[PDB]
């Protein structure tokens, strides 16, 4: 869940590269754990999300910018009287709890260079995304990311990307490995539990 | 060994950064400071095209002189680390 800007391997599934950061996977990996381990102080009561609640959050990370903590709460129909497990400030509920910044970065670069529509869904397959944002984050230069691209994206679609997104940071699992466990925590199971029950 | 763009990432890992621990204080941290800029500078190289205020043109030009300046940081750790002794 973590990030780092040097390369490593998976501790997991060895022999395999660190997932960048601005993939679809990773991004959807962080964004599970943080609605996954997310809990409300209710009183003196300490709640976890229920299924419905998580389920009017899962989606709206991919379909505005960023979800603030203030969002969520008018999203959840949270009374006052519910808080924020892990909020510190004045306007700490305007931090972001989420933004999946890669999926709004090509999205934005596509509907930039006019090849794509605003509001509109991010008509892309994962692991290209994924890919994509393994490619920005592993080589700078035009012609090693192109290289790498190989033609598995429109060439319009490129030209687009190599003109406004830059991505860095890695997430400590491979995407292999993530392959496995992201499946499991969409069914609400936590990376704790879910990482000893594929591998461990 | 030389050091590019795709070499890049393929060489600055946090395991060759561990095989310099081996090195004392005086020649690791220097060895490691230019291996943790050149990190930085590669990870930062196409922020400019995220940037609108410059032109294409001229942010590709800041691009190679990132990824050559980033290259060139890690060569010369490597370099001065090989000397020291670590092989990679």
């Amino acid at each position: 869940d973590a990030v780092q800007k040097m390369l490593g391997h998976c501790t997991f599934e060895p022999a395999e590269p660190k997932a960048a950061k601005n993939t679809y996977t990773a991004e959807r990996f962080i964004w599970l754990t943080k609605l996954n381990n997310l809990r409300i102080l209710e009183q003196g009561s300490e709640r976890p999300l229920t299924d419905t609640e998580r389920a009017t959050l899962m989606d709206e990370p991919y379909r505005k910018s960023k979800l603030t903590y203030a969002q969520a709460r008018k999203l959840l129909g949270l009374e006052d009287t519910a808080f924020f497990k892990g909020l510190r400030k004045d306007n700490a509920e305007a931090s972001t709890l989420m933004e999946m910044k890669a999926y709004h970065a090509i999205s934005r670069a596509l509907e930039k260079e006019g090849l794509k529509d605003k509001k509109s869904p991010l008509n892309l397959s994962p692991e290209l995304q994924d890919e994509i944002g393994t490619a920005f984050s592993l080589f700078k230069t035009d012609e090693d990311i192109t290289g790498r691209l190989k033609d598995r994206i429109q060439p319009e679609i490129l030209e687009a990307l190599l003109k406004h997104i830059s991505f860095d940071k890695f997430v400590q699992i491979s995407l292999k490995a993530l392959r496995r466990i992201v499946p499991l925590m969409e069914q609400g199971k936590r990376y704790d539990e879910a990482c000893a029950e594929i591998y461990g | 060994m030389k050091i590019t763009s795709s070499n890049f990432a393929t060489i600055a890992t946090s395991e060759n950064f561990a095989k310099l621990s081996v090195l004392p204080k005086n020649h690791r941290e220097p060895i490691k400071g230019l291996f943790k800029s050149a990190v930085e500078q590669f990870s930062s190289a196409r922020d400019f095209f995220k940037n609108e205020n410059y032109s294409k043109e001229l942010a590709e030009k800041f691009n190679k002189e990132a990824v050559n300046e980033a290259v060139e940081k890690l060569q010369k750790a490597i370099d001065l680390a090989e000397k020291q002794g670590i092989q990679f």
